[PDB]
């Protein structure tokens, strides 16, 4: 009854039904049990939440919920009336119930209300019926909970959904102090850790949150989410989460890369970590995930080794990539022209391996995988070309004065220009 | 993350 | 007749069929006529160009080419074998023929062979059979031409395909002299201009190229191509190419943004040109696009926004007015940190506010296809302007940004040579 798997909860292009089916197959292939549907930019999930699914949309949602049972993965349907709704208006409540009614007849048993990412105070009308902001959300959550006959699993994502998002601090919050106390115990609470993207979740921090929440929370985990940075992708192991945590949480749902095929390592390494304590080593999980991924693709394990190292984790590059960095850092500092030449050549080779990994990746069989990742790898290949080129220039300079134009030499457009003027 |  | 349209000729994910066929609708609506199939990373065009289509892929392709004819758009199939082809071995030249024939039976009458972005050295076997690299590509090009009955449209993209790529210059290029004379009369040559991305395509330069190849070339235009920088999108007007080039060329095919929906200005303005003020052509193109961005129908984006969007993602060598302006305003403010500054800080926060504004409305439009294609771009600009809005106020009263690439990138002094 412990929930572990994926939440499709990012901003941007959501997945299509053919990706979400391929998602389920993988989930039980590796023994995870849950899927939360909360893609921020499906218009009907959040942006136009009162609105009924169309006839072609109904067909699609039913086929999906079907495949969920066909794979015995539990399907949770989220909705997000956060920024819009009038809590104290009962037609507003009715439309909310009408909407959830529509989805239950698609085959759907598990439900969730999300109140992440919205303005901290209500309209003139709301200031009356409810004493505080936190009071208003619970009213409808509970009113809803019961309406569905108090279903199997029903999640609640708070406005203050992580440590830094708790005012003034985490255990001194009127908001979270209200929620714990006035929210039904048949209802789950989502939490993302100390931050939105958490480098690590200490066992202590959950005990602390669990006491103000008066439950064991389900983690919405942003460790592999890439929606907040165009250049960024994350193929590292599930890391910074103690196996010690499984006893203290009702689940973990991973919010992963927008690009579906990139999420292989993300979901697999999460799978093993949960298999561990239902300790665990990231450096090995990755070794398991990467060899098995290599099946699906020409490209070597060494190539993927390099690939995940270049696109590792939101606060950590991978071994081969950290090394390539400090190396280029030393080389540019020490600019004598003893050993310096020795290390230029060694670096220049390490560059050619990126060019290598890119080539064999493009020549590969599995075209869906290539595409989800193409721009991410083309970018790294091109910067490493300039970086090889630049080290080349720095060596061939005791014998030249030639100072260091197509557009891809200066980069990032207008965004890049503003970015470079920031301290 | 986001607001409007 | 003069060829004007799009070439799907970029690296990365290729457009799908339901997108291509929508392209065919738009080409026709705007009185354009040509579409060159050359997507570099569509398997069986380049990488493994030897493999014939399946029973399923035949269904898809035949269906597509059919649709191209339905809308009076000339379909040109193109093939990039130059990666690993052995010129002399006729198991190969047969395979070329064999593949070509197959698509011919999908109802296809026009073709191109492409030799851009390949090594100047052949294998030992071909070093014997053929005189120079030039001589070699010619040989196979003509034979294939005749093999298909000397077809109505047949294109050859060379290896030295722009000013910069010719040894040592264009008019005295061994490679180009050969193609000029020994590539057949009825076959046309693709050309990108001075540069791979030509900021301008001067008239003098087309004269210079035409002399040494003895035809007017077909322009493969990369003005709006964006495949080559993750952060870059070009929704600016067609620019830098005088209408006086038209009599001096057999075509212009634009190789435009990877994200399909984003190519509305790119393509509309090219049509406009083909019949010129780039500022006027943007206005016509923006005003028409606006009708494709509705709000969804409910049972329970302004022109000024598009103008701002275009100005932030405009052209490769040029920011659009509002982009240029905000950049100058923020540059002055970072400099000057009597009180006139506060009044121009106040105006700048409102400008930023319009970036967030534009992102928000775009987020509610019914046309989700369009929104998605441009999402991560519009997001980035919005996130950065929020921070720039903010940091301007740090004066009044994300350390892993870009990941590894961004980190390496900040250590090369060469960036920030466009600010
Ligand atoms: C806030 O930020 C994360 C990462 O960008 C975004 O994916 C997520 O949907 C938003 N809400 C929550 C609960 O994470
Ligand atoms: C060279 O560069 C452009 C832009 O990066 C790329 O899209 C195009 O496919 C390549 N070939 C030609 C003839 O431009």
């Amino acid at each position: 009854h412990f929930l572990c798997g994926v939440v499709e909860g990012f901003y941007g292009r959501p997945w299509v039904m053919e990706q979400r089916k391929e998602l389920f197959r993988r989930l039980q292939k590796w023994e995870l049990n849950t899927y939360l549907y909360a893609p921020k930019d499906d218009y009907k999930h959040r942006m136009f939440w009162r609105e009924m699914y169309s006839v072609e949309e109904a067909e699609q949602l039913m086929t999906l919920i079907s495949a969920a049972r066909e794979y015995e993965i539990e399907f949770i349907y989220a909705i997000s009336p956060g920024l819009d709704i009038t809590f104290s208006n009962p037609k507003e409540v009715s439309t909310l119930k009408r909407k959830l009614d529509q989805v239950s007849q698609f085959g759907c048993r598990s439900f969730a209300l999300l109140f992440d990412n919205i303005d901290h105070n209500m309209c003139a009308a709301d200031k009356e019926v409810f004493s505080s902001f936190a009071h208003a959300q619970v009213s409808i959550t509970n009113e809803i909970y019961q309406y569905l006959g108090e279903p199997e699993t029903f999640l609640f994502c708070p406005t203050e959904y992580c440590g830094t998002f708790c005012y003034p601090n985490v255990s001194q919050s009127p908001y979270l102090r209200t929620v714990g106390e006035k929210l039904l115990p048949g209802i789950e609470v989502l939490w993302t850790g100390p931050k939105v993207v958490s480098k690590e979740i200490p066992v202590e921090s959950i005990e602390e949150v669990s006491k103000i929440i008066k439950r064991a929370p389900v983690i919405w985990d942003n460790i592999h989410a890439n929606d907040y940075d165009q250049k960024r992708l994350f193929l590292g192991p599930y890391k910074g989460r103690s196996t010690e945590l499984i006893p203290r949480l009702k689940g973990v749902l991973t919010n992963p890369n927008c690009e579906f095929e990139a999420n292989y390592v993300a979901i697999h390494t999460l799978a093993t970590w949960y298999k561990s304590n239902m300790l665990y080593s990231p450096q090995m999980a990755l070794k398991l995930a990467l060899t098995e991924w290599l099946q699906e693709f020409s490209v070597t394990l060494e190539d993927l080794q390099l690939l995940a190292d270049l696109f590792y984790l939101p606060y950590e590059h991978g071994p081969k990539g950290a090394q390539m960095l400090r190396e280029f850092q030393w080389l540019r500092a020490n600019s004598s022209v003893e050993e310096w030449r020795s290390r230029a050549a060694k670096f220049e080779e390490m560059c050619g391996l990126v060019m290598g990994m890119f080539t064999r990746l493009s020549n590969c069989a599995n075209r869906t995988i290539l595409y989800d990742m193409y721009s991410y790898v083309w970018d790294i290949k091109s910067i490493m070309s300039m970086v090889k080129s630049f080290v080349q220039w720095l060596g061939c300079r005791s014998h030249s004065s030639a100072q260091f134009q197509e557009p891809w030499a200066f980069r990032g457009g207008l965004a890049g220009e503003f970015q470079r003027l920031l301290p | 993350t986001l607001s409007p």
